[PDB]
């Protein structure tokens, strides 16, 4: 957290904090990165919901899947909506376990399989050539998107003998991350959600009722069995207030 | 429009420097358009250099009417220092009435203010450039009397209007049903303007562009831009 | 319009290799951009662009600052024989001379 | 039209345009269609498949709609699959034939060499021989880790198929857009229908979005904007008209009399063929201001001669028909400035109208309007105001 | 805190939530809780009742 004297621009102050942020990037390790705060305040939280499924159709991870890939993408659309956050519900990770035993029958260490995982998850490069002179590009395929193909992959090679395969060695599966948010309804069960921020000084009601339309259109494109529920609005007390001074004034 | 303006003048009153007072009148409110748009950018296009042409058509009018007036005036006293004091005085007579004017036909222009785009911002200097023309002029016709004190045909119009208004001032309720006809008529051409709105920019220079598939090699593609440059 | 203009110039791919490599994480990036009316992605065959659009009346250079805010988080990102290039500081009446 | 009737090739569609124009529009990333239907999905597959019956689905609707869904599909992509199970049986990964897919086959850069300030790259290929036809590809030697002499086909398998050449990504998802348009008419009431027609017979797939656009909305605000404003400025009129007669009565008459010459100016593009437009509009404004200005003169010599002798006369008995004699002398002091303004006026925008520089078609058509208008605006004062003053009471 | 008749609907949330604003460790938790309408409570209990 950076603070600064008060009375400067916010902007200006972005970018002079910005300023001094790339001469860090390469000094940081590689696996990480620094990402910026939003261009809000702690008051910037104005909606909230939870999608909710009365089954047992779909899982806490579908619905993850769904509000960060799907409604992400869209309720930011608005154009005064600084982002949308989502919380709460399970990340699919492909999960690979390993058996010791079959390491030691095979003797093979770790850093080899992080290279040859490494090396099985792209496609390459496919400048055209001067066939016919309708021009015909290339492209290669690479792409680990089954567990059956995660099941076919090279460790290393035995001429003239057996290439010893993942599967003889580990197992592949579908599971949950680590997880560090979670979010729930009342003793229902277990819900994924989002809630909304707002740029500094701007209106309320025109993005609540934006957002309101919005999900009001979007819910028919919705999967069977799932619910949006909302949890907080600001724009009943901002309504409640209102009416409360007109009646005063009128009184 | 400014040597046309000066033969009229010396035609109008045969062989009088009034058109001088033009040539010091419409020119320095330009002047003052331009000052405005240094206090706010506004670089030169090619539409705000167009409107000004029309701009000083609408504001001589102002300097017309009061050269016109003073020499009246001068006219009629030489029936009969101070002199000038009483030409001050026909000059202001009626100078109010002309600033309100121009006032008025200055602060008509907002609307296109208004409107924003990018259409809305190509117009928007024209318009601008037009009030604040407007306004200079109205200043200067304010202070365009001592510049004026600085320095047979008439008679056939008169005598072809004066019947004329005769003949109709018995008849008002006439003008106005003819009035209500024309404002009827209108209506044809308003339903039937045709199209093609937002005409084009014709230029010395042209750029052509085909319409083409997207497979193409490296040499086919050089062998048909020469053989179209050829051509 | 006011616009800014992202290039990044690969030597030779296919449209949908840069669109799931290069276009797609500083689109997802910029999408939480200030001031941001909206953004759009060109993929093309070895070189993509990405053209960031925002409200009317707004300056030019803070939308610069703006979009910049946004691109160190993507560089480390990138593959690493490619790089990510700004646009200039015109339009596109920027061309006035031209000679061979 | 020399020029598109001599050069003619076949695959082309010619077009002629000013540099600056087709540069600006070039860069211009947006939809020029008056409509259009922005469909967003998750894949390609889903939004095709929605476009294409929303092509029909349109094309249903009243009102021309030249439902286009893309122009995209013309890529040319070879697809070599491999086979990682095969890849694997001689100890090869992926990367390991990607590789020769990119340099061997491609000639990616290795590096820069410099020669002071200049640098320039280094490449790496085979021969242009073993990468001539994909027959010379499925034969194109490859060397395992453990040297084993082998050939692509021998791990992979190569096909052909078309594709895309260009994709558009609206927000960071695939997107498709429909262009619909029809011309001479106000699509206002078009897209309600559509909208509901879409939403009532056609599904929505789960992962799949719509929404409109186009030029159409610009203008639901500018009209608007401008149907808020206009009475006001009207009004700021008012309350600077009258203030030079302290009086409801002119201001009004005034108002009402603006329309003549209204009329006589717009009457003109009739004969000379133009369109009204933005800067046909600034040429109304300026003609109703010069038209407002000859009222208002001609209104105060009226009031100052009223209040002449006749003053006293008049309000005795009745009309007393000598009191037109004022009008007389209240008229002959107006024909000479207003003809003079007149023909400066006229002989000062003829050459506009008939003459052709740079930029001079736009010079027109803002001009059209005062030179249409001095025919009118002149009898509209000489003439009707003095019959609506006497008609004041 | 459902079995109280007067809320309506509430919300837990451990943790964050995948944004830089929050950064509430897995311990500290967060409920929104909102009340049934003024008209609807019951007789009398105001809000420090509630609570
Ligand atoms: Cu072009």
């Amino acid at each position: 957290y950076v603070i600064f004297e008060d009375g400067t621009d916010p902007y200006w102050a972005r970018s002079r904090v910005l300023e001094y942020l790339n001469q860090v990037q390469g000094k940081l390790p590689a696996g990480v990165s620094a990402e910026l705060g939003p261009d809000a305040t702690g008051v910037g939280w104005i909606y909230e919901y939870a999608l909710v499924d009365r089954s047992g159709k779909h899982d806490l991870a579908d619905l993850r899947s769904l509000q960060d890939w799907f409604l992400k993408y869209e309720l930011k659309t608005i154009p005064d909506v600084a982002e949308v956050a989502s919380v709460g519900g399970v990340v699919k990770e492909y999960q690979v376990v390993i058996d010791p035993q079959r390491l030691a029958q095979y003797g093979i260490s770790l850093a080899e399989v992080k290279s040859a995982l490494d090396a099985s998850n792209q496609e390459a490069g496919g400048s055209s050539i001067e066939l016919a002179e309708a021009e015909y590009m290339v492209r290669a395929s690479g792409y680990l998107q089954t567990l059956d193909d995660f099941n076919h992959i090279v460790l290393k090679a035995s001429e003239n003998g057996v290439p010893v395969y993942l599967r003889d060695v580990a197992k592949v599966q579908i599971g949950p991350e680590m997880r560090r948010g979670i979010a729930e309804l009342n003793g229902e069960g277990e819900v994924a959600g989002g809630v909304v921020i707002l740029r500094s000084g701007k209106n309320a009601r025109e993005v609540i009722a934006a957002v309101k339309d919005k999900l009001e259109t979007l819910k028919s494109s919705l999967p069977e069995g799932v619910e949006i529920v909302t949890t907080y609005d600001r724009s009943q007390l901002i309504d409640r207030a209102i009416d409360n001074l007109s009646g005063k004034l009128l009184e | 429009e400014f040597i046309v303006v000066a033969v009229v003048c010396a035609l109008f009153l045969w062989h009088v420097r009034s058109a001088l007072v033009a040539i010091i009148s419409l020119p320095l409110g330009l002047c003052i358009a331009f000052i405005v748009m240094h206090f706010q950018g506004l670089n030169a296009n090619i539409m705000s250099l167009g409107g000004i042409a029309i701009a000083v058509g609408a504001m001589v009018d102002a300097a017309i009417v009061m050269i016109e007036n003073a020499h009246k005036r001068l006219e009629e006293w030489q029936h009969q220092k101070t002199r000038w004091q009483v030409i001050t005085d026909a000059s202001v007579e009626v100078g109010p009435a002309l600033f309100i004017s121009l006032l008025i036909i200055t602060l008509s222009f907002i609307p296109i203010f208004t409107l924003e785009g990018q259409e809305g911002r190509l117009f928007g200097p024209l318009a601008f450039t037009k009030t604040y023309a407007m306004a200079g002029a109205a200043l200067l016709a304010i202070v365009v009397i001592p510049i004026l004190m600085g320095y047979p045909l008439n008679r056939f119009l008169i005598r072809v209007y004066h019947p004329l208004l005769l003949k109709v001032l018995h008849w008002p309720k006439t003008t106005l049903l003819v009035a209500a006809l024309s404002v009827l008529t209108v209506l044809w051409p308003l339903n039937k303007v045709g199209g093609e709105f937002l005409p084009q920019i014709n230029e010395g220079d042209l750029l052509y562009m085909p319409s083409t598939l997207p497979g193409i090699s490296a040499a086919e593609a050089a062998s048909m831009l020469q053989k179209t440059d050829k051509l | 319009d006011v616009q800014v203009i992202i290039k990044t110039s690969y030597p030779g791919q296919a449209p949908q290799i840069v669109e799931n490599q290069v276009t797609y994480p500083l689109t997802t990036t910029m999408l939480s951009v200030p001031g941001a009316k909206t953004v759009r992605g060109f993929s093309q065959f070895g070189d993509s662009y990405v053209y960031v659009i925002f409200e009317d009346g707004t300056d030019p250079y803070w939308a610069r600052s703006r979009v910049l805010e946004y691109l160190n988080q993507v560089q480390g990102k990138l593959p690493a024989g490619v790089s990510a290039e700004l646009g200039p500081d015109a339009t596109g009446v920027g061309w006035i001379y031209e000679y061979a | 039209e020399e020029l598109d009737n001599t050069v003619r090739l076949p695959g082309l569609a010619n077009l002629w345009v000013p540099p600056i124009r087709n540069r600006i529009d070039m860069l211009s990333t947006g939809i020029k269609s008056p409509i259009g239907i922005k469909v967003s999905g998750t894949v390609l597959a889903d939004i095709d498949a929605m476009a294409e019956q929303i092509e029909e689905v349109a094309r249903t609707v009243p009102g021309v709609a030249s439902a286009l869904a893309e122009r995209l599909e013309g890529g040319r992509y070879i697809n070599v699959e491999i086979n990682r199970e095969k890849a694997a049986r001689y100890g090869m990964t992926v990367a390991d034939v990607q590789l020769f897919v990119t340099s061997a086959v491609g000639g990616a850069m290795v590096g820069e060499t410099v020669e002071g300030i200049a640098r320039y790259p280094i490449n790496l290929r085979y021969p242009q021989s073993w990468r001539d036809s994909p027959q010379a590809l499925r034969q194109l030697p490859i060397l395992t880790p453990m040297k084993q002499q082998i050939t692509l086909a021998d791990v992979a398998d190569i096909k052909v198929s078309t594709g895309p050449s260009m994709l558009k990504t609206e927000n960071a998802r695939p997107t498709s857009w429909i262009y619909i348009d029809a011309r001479d008419r106000d699509m206002v009431s078009v897209v309600h229908d559509l909208q509901k027609a879409i939403a009532e017979k056609v599904q929505l797939k789960p992962g799949t979005s719509v929404a409109f656009s186009g030029q159409f909305e610009l203008l639901e605000r500018a009209n608007h904007k401008l149907k808020l404003m206009v009475p006001m400025t009207l009004m700021i009129i008012f309350v600077l008209l009258y203030l030079a007669f302290r009086r409801v009565g002119e201001a009004l008459l005034i108002i009402s009399s603006v329309p003549f010459a209204l009329v006589g100016g717009i009457w003109l593009l009739w004969w000379m063929g133009f369109h009204l437009s933005v800067a046909t509009g600034t040429g109304f404004i300026a003609l109703a201001g010069v038209a407002a200005e000859f009222g208002v003169v001609m209104l105060m010599y009226l009031r100052h001669a009223i209040e002449a002798v006749p003053s006293l006369n008049n309000p005795q008995t009745f009309s007393e028909q000598k009191l037109d004699e004022a009008l007389y002398h209240g008229a002959v002091l107006r024909v000479r400035p207003k003809a003079m303004t007149v023909a400066v006026i006229i002989a000062g925008l003829l050459p506009i109208l008939w003459g052709t520089g740079a930029g001079s078609e736009v010079m027109s058509r803002i001009a059209a309007p005062m030179i249409g208008g001095m025919i009118t605006a002149p009898l509209l004062s000489l003439f009707i105001i003095p019959a609506a003053y006497k008609l004041m009471w | 805190i459902m079995s109280v008749p007067e809320v309506a609907r509430v919300f837990g949330k451990t943790g964050k939530a995948e944004t830089a604003t929050d950064s509430a460790p897995l311990e500290m938790v967060e409920t929104t809780i909102q009340l049934k309408p003024q008209e609807q409570w019951r007789p009398g209990m105001t809000m420090d009742k509630i609570i």
